[PDB]
């Protein structure tokens, strides 16, 4: 068809849901990292005889 | 010498504990090396082997006397890492603490035997 230009197909609902899910997943992984680090910090005293 | 035969077992146990302590600390130090395998020794078998040589003959004074000069087993990995490192923190930390305790116990036993041999002689 002549006289019409096609735009993008970026769905905003999908983008918003993806951002929410990404933020929540990032926070969960940061919490896991903190837990593991604290556990190793507590565990690295056994070596004291 | 008969004195060596009495103290041979504890000296060999103490030396083996020191060697295994060095091996465990090497495992701890190389925890972050990718592709490093965690190595260890079987204490009992090596203690048997050490507990179970020919000084060359010196004909005169100028003749020079003879000049003197363990097997490592791989640890079974528990968790598969991506960089190929099989060193586990918890297992080797417990083994390190246990080896330290046993080294202290061997020192105590050897010192007690030497002190008894001494108070037999003192007088």
């Amino acid at each position: 068809m002549s006289g019409v230009l096609e735009g993008s197909n970026v769905k905003p609902v999908e983008a918003m849901t993806d951002m929410i899910a990404n933020a929540r997943r990032f926070e969960m992984q940061m919490k896991v990292i903190t837990s593991v680090d604290e556990n190793e910090g507590r565990a690295n005293q056994l070596l004291s005889m | 010498d008969r004195l060596d035969a009495a103290l041979r077992f504890q000296q060999e146990a103490l030396n083996l504990r020191a060697q295994r302590q060095e091996i465990l600390a090497a495992n701890i130090a190389n925890a972050d090396t990718p592709g490093y395998q965690a190595r260890d020794i079987d204490f009992a078998s090596e203690l048997k082997k050490v507990m179970v040589g020919v000084a060359l003959t010196l004909t005169s004074s100028h003749h020079i006397p003879a000049q003197a000069v363990v097997d490592l087993l791989y640890r079974v990995p528990d968790q598969p890492s991506l960089d190929g490192n099989t060193v586990d923190m918890d297992r080797e930390r417990t083994q390190f603490a246990d080896n330290s305790l046993k080294y202290q116990m061997g020192l105590t036993v050897l010192g007690s035997q030497l002190k008894g041999m001494m108070n037999v002689l003192q007088g």
